[PDB]
């Protein structure tokens, strides 16, 4: 099990 | 194997709480007293025990109305829905016991006992 | 002097996809050429700029069944949907390729990007 | 700011 940060690039208008 | 996304869940609970405050697919008002509050049902059944029995309830489920006991102070409601689509629990000396029975009303235990922590820090 | 709960966004995530599970106030079927998904409209919205347009478009909102590209590969976007409902992102070299290309179709560039990284460690 | 890690008490049966 691998983590990762990244944050969503989809934000709701 | 597989790759978690420690910020996914956060994100995702982000832009519900977007699609709340631009009024998008919210499909259920919650009554106390003469104050409303415009929410999803999924986000409430999946914070709130209350919740899930009343939009499992074949007799309630349909309804775009839902009225809770009218002894409710409404800000205490107002506190806890922030909370559940936020994870931010604004507590204060002037309505923390509101808050605390207001979450064991719609069966939110962890919050009621967060509630007791705050209350032996002090 | 708010008090915010790491672990909340995560736990409601969790009881979304039991929710998801059990067929619970799921409102609509994602048709990919013929095989099935069963969703929470609000959740594809808060994960996709996609679904967003989808259940925002006047003509579609009230649709209870959504068709996407029936030629996008079936298992790449199971992958995706199950990502959306946990966090969790399986990769498999047998795999990538339709995760990445279902991902831009979905417009979920931040996990396009993960891909990229992917293939940059693989 | 005051964070918790307290787990949610609500499970969906």
């Amino acid at each position: 099990l691998w983590y990762t940060d990244i944050r969503m690039s989809w934000r709701v208008p | 194997s597989c790759i978690q996304f420690t910020r996914h869940a956060s994100d995702v609970l982000l832009n519900l709480n977007r699609l709340r405050s631009r009024d998008i697919l919210t499909d259920v008002v919650i009554v106390v007293s003469r104050e409303q509050f415009r929410a999803h049902k999924t986000v409430l059944m999946a914070c709130s025990g209350l919740f899930y029995s009343i939009f499992t309830d074949q007799l309630k489920c349909n309804l775009s109305v839902i009225n809770l006991d009218p002894e409710i102070n409404p800000e205490g409601f107002c506190i806890l829905l922030d909370f559940m689509y936020t994870s931010r629990l604004n507590l204060r000396e002037g309505n923390i016991m509101a808050v605390m029975a207001t979450a064991m009303y719609l069966q939110m235990e962890h919050v009621v006992d967060t509630c007791r922590k705050f209350i032996k820090a002090s």
